[PDB]
């Protein structure tokens, strides 16, 4: 039985602010910026905003 | 050669002006000499506009703020649930009537309403009705913050109500299918009874 | 000879030293921290408190209805009270009138402590608008029948009471409909500010400036000075009265922005609400 | 012309004052 | 004026004092009346 | 949009020698996508490259630390 957490996943999201939604197991925080969250750091998560860099 | 003179201390002349700038008018203070009166003449204009523009912009600023924006506090031997989703005076009614029926056993279960709109006049006299059974809390389901405050990881359970007459079925359902996914992003233990068109 | 400090005195130090044991109880808490299923007593008493003063019953219609009354009886003694000197002598055994004010003084103060008790959070019950009322009100009558002098003081506080009225009324389920919720609101607010403001006049403008020895004073009676705030309110204006204390014209100027205000955004809308209907 | 991965650009300046005498 | 006199310091002490003692009083006697209510309720609904 | 970003380099004065850079947010997006696909974790790793962040330490060992 191998559960999908496993699986290499990447999502595209336009709201920052959803990526809290993506991963259910860390501590979320509306004002923790992107970059900051464990979905992001994880290469799960990637948005256009932080290529305004 | 200054035989004008009138003896105004300071706070007589603020007072004065507060008189006059208010249009009020009393006549037990006003000035007397020319360069006095023509500069009344003057501030009537400017201090007049801008008291008129200026004191209500300020009373509203200082006076909004949350209303409803404390925190639930749990007590010990009793349990709470949250409902959120549609909130209308007609179905907070119809659910306070059908969950607090004396039909039912000696029940003390709290009721938690978390909305992001703030209550009218008939919403808030019907939870004065139900002072010591509904509390009501503003705040967005998608925010983290708002799902602390209620208490959620404490709550028995929680209810989503859906708006059955919506124009299009589709946009309430993914909008209940997103409060759905918040309340399990921040409690995933916690259990969800919701509507689905 | 002149003896108004002590009633001031008396509830001032009852409101500060509530303040003043709730911040204690709550820097103990905080030191103590720092440094190291069946509801209770306390939860079925504030339980009990909660459903008597919302008149979810009906001992709690009857109190309910009971504060209605006796808050307009206590407006009505202080208007009768206010003809009288401000500072003279009382007998509480020959008067009816101040046995009436005790008899709602003391029921005013168990239905304080009914709301104490139901109250969620101490702190901020003990800064409502009602708490401030009963410490300035009860404390000044109570201390009054021993030292056999009364002081007409802060009684024009008891207008303030009149706040609540449209609050009782959604608790008999009596106001359900939004714009008649919406005009007691305006009425009971509007009414209840114009007549403290002018019990405030009154009492500045009668006692004069204590700063210089009371010879500030004008002989100004309560109907003048609610007449006098009429004019001023509505920005008419007229200077055959007007208040000519220091502490007159303070007031007058804090006044005037607030009430100014509240007449400008609230005549219109009581009197629109008023007049429309089938 | 390098590239450098470093925190500040003080740090990757001394890659260009490096000196083979003073290092040897 | 014939109610002026000097004042003791009972009377400081009371002046002090009253408003305090009748709200600790009020308290302490709703305290009372709803536990007495309470247990009474209880002991109604319990003996049935 | 590409589509939309292939215009410009029919302008005359749009010249890539001088500078002019077109940064197109849906290509360099995918792009990072398919890196990500080639190796997972890569997309986070350029992006935090492009940005410019402060040095901080936090007292407790955890993740957000390292
Ligand atoms: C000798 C006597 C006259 C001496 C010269 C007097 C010049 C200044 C006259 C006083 C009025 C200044 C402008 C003023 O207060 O109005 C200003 C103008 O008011 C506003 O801008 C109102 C904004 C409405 C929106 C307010 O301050
Ligand atoms: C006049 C001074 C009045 C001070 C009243 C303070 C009451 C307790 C405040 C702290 C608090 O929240 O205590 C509450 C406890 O609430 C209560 O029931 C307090 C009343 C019982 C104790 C009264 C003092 C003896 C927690
Ligand atoms: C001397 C007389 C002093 C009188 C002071 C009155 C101050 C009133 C005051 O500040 O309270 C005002 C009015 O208080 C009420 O009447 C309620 C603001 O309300 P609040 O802070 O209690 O609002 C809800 C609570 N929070 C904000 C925490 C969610
Ligand atoms: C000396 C006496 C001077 C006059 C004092 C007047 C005090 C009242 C006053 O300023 O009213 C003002 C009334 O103006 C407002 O902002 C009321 C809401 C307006 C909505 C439009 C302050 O509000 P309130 O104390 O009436 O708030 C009502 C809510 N409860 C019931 C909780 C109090
Ligand atoms: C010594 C003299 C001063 C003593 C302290 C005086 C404090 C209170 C000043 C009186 C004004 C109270 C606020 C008021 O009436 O305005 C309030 C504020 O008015 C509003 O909220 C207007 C709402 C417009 C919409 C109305 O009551
Ligand atoms: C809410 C806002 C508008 C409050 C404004 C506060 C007003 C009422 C205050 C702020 C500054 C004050 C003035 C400051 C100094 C003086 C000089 C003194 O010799 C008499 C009092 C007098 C003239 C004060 C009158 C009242 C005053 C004008
Ligand atoms: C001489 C007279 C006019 C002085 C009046 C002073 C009043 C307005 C001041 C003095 C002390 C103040 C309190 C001190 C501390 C706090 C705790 C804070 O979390 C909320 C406000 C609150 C509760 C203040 C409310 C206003 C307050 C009561
Ligand atoms: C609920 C809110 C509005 C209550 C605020 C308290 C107000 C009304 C109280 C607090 C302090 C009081 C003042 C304190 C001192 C004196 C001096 C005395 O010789 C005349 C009354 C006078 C001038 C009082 C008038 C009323 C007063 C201003
Ligand atoms: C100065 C005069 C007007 C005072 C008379 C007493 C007071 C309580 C007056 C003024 C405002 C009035 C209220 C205005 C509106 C309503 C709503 C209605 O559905 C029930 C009666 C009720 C609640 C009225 C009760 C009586 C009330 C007449
Ligand atoms: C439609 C609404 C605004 C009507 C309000 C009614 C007004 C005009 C009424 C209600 C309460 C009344 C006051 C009640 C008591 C007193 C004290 C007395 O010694 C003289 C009359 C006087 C001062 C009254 C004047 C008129 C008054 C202010
Ligand atoms: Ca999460
Ligand atoms: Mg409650």
């Amino acid at each position: 039985i191998t559960t999908g957490v496993n699986i290499p996943i990447i999502t595209e999201l336009v709201n920052d602010t959803n990526v809290q939604f993506l991963d259910q197991d860390d501590d979320d925080d509306p004002d923790t910026e992107l970059y900051l969250t464990q979905p992001f750091a994880c290469g799960t998560a990637f948005a256009v905003s932080v290529l305004d860099s | 050669n200054f035989q004008n003179n009138q003896a105004l201390t300071y706070w007589e002349c603020v007072y004065l002006l507060m008189v006059t700038m208010s249009t009020v008018g009393y006549g037990d203070v006003y000035a007397k000499t020319t360069l006095g009166r023509l500069f009344m003449v003057f501030f009537i204009l400017g201090g007049l506009a801008m008291f008129a523009s200026y004191v209500p912009e300020i009373i509203e600023l200082i006076g909004n703020r949350k209303k409803y924006g404390g925190s639930y506090s749990a007590v010990s031997g009793r349990k709470h649930i949250v409902v959120c989703g549609h909130i209308t005076l007609e179905s907070v009614s119809n659910f306070l009537k059908d969950f607090l029926h004396k039909d039912r056993d000696d029940v003390n279960v709290e009721i938690v309403f978390l909305h992001n709109i703030s209550p009218n006049l008939e919403l808030e006299a019907l939870f004065k009705r139900h002072f010591t059974q509904v509390e009501f809390y503003q705040g967005s389901v998608l925010n983290p913050h708002d799902l602390a405050r209620v208490k959620i990881e404490s709550a028995d359970a929680c209810l989503i109500l859906a708006n059955k007459y919506c124009a299009d079925p589709d946009a309430e359902d993914a909008s209940n299918i997103m409060r759905v996914i918040s309340i399990k992003n921040y409690h995933p233990k916690i259990r969800i009874i919701t509507q689905m068109l | 000879q002149r003896m108004w400090w002590a009633f001031l005195a008396s509830s001032m130090v009852t409101f500060f030293g509530g303040l003043f044991i709730i911040l204690l109880w709550r820097t103990l808490k905080y030191l103590w921290t720092v440094c190291c299923a069946e509801v209770g007593w306390m939860t079925s008493v504030k339980d009990w408190a909660g459903v008597m003063i919302s008149a979810q019953t009906l001992t709690g219609r009857v109190l309910v209805v009971l504060v209605f009354a006796l808050s307009i009886g206590a407006l009505v003694i202080y208007f009768i009270d206010s003809s009288n000197p401000i500072e003279s002598c009382q007998n509480f055994y020959k008067d009816f009138t101040l046995q009436i004010d005790m008899a709602f003084n003391v029921f005013f103060l168990l239905y304080f402590g009914l709301r104490f008790i139901a109250a969620n959070d101490k702190l901020w019950f003990w800064l409502e608008v009602n708490s401030v009322v009963d410490f300035f009100t009860v404390p000044p009558v109570f201390v009054s029948v021993y030292l056999n002098r009364s002081w007409l003081g802060l009684r024009f506080l008891r207008a303030l009471r009149l706040i609540q009225f449209s609050e009782i009324l959604q608790f008999l389920n009596i106001l359900k409909t939004s714009n008649s919720i919406k005009l007691v609101n305006l009425l009971s607010i509007f009414i209840s500010t114009w007549l403290t403001a002018a019990g405030f006049i009154h009492l500045v403008e009668n006692s004069g400036d204590p700063w210089e020895n009371f010879q500030n004073n004008q002989a100004l009676t309560y109907w003048e000075c609610v007449y006098l705030l009429m004019v001023t309110m509505s920005t008419v204006g007229y200077g055959d009265v007007y208040a000519k204390t220091t502490l007159g014209r303070l007031f007058m100027v804090f006044f005037i922005l607030g009430g100014l205000a509240m007449f400008a955004s609230y005549v219109p809308e009581i009197i629109e609400l008023i007049g429309n209907r089938k | 012309l390098g590239f450098f991965i470093a925190s500040d650009a003080k740090e990757v300046k001394r890659a260009f004052f490096y000196c083979k005498a003073c290092h040897d | 004026r014939h109610c002026a006199r000097p004042l003791s310091p009972r009377d400081l002490a009371m002046i002090y004092l009253l408003g305090p003692a009748s709200f600790l009083a009020s308290l302490v006697a709703c305290l009372a009346l709803g536990s007495a209510l309470t247990a009474c309720r209880a002991r109604r609904r319990r003996r049935q | 949009q590409y589509h939309n970003k292939a215009h410009l380099l029919n302008i005359p004065s749009w010249n890539w020698k001088e500078g002019d850079d077109a940064i197109c947010l849906a290509e360099l997006k995918l792009g990072f996508i398919a890196q990500s696909c080639l190796a997972q974790g890569l997309s986070t790793m350029l992006a935090n490259l492009f940005s410019m962040r402060s040095f901080i330490k936090i007292e407790e060992d955890t993740w957000q630390k390292y």
